C-alpha cells in the first residue's frame, strides 16, 4: 500500500516524501 | 503541480523528485 495512499486518494508530495528510503 | 493524484511513473516521478538521493521503497510484484 505505498502507492494506494498517494495514488488513489491525493498526495501531497511533502506526505509523498515519507516514502523514499 | 498541486495536490494531483500519484499513480504510476507519477509517484515513483513523484517519489524520484521529492527523494531520489534518498531513493524510496515503491514496491510491486509482476
Amino acid at each position: 500500500g505505498i502507492v494506494e495512499q498517494c495514488c488513489t486518494s491525493i498526495c501531497s508530495l511533502y506526505q509523498l516524501e515519507n516514502y523514499c528510503n | 503541480f498541486v495536490n494531483q493524484a500519484l499513480c504510476g511513473s507519477d509517484l515513483v516521478e513523484a517519489l524520484y523528485l521529492v527523494c531520489g538521493e534518498r531513493g524510496f521503497f515503491y514496491t510491486k510484484p509482476t
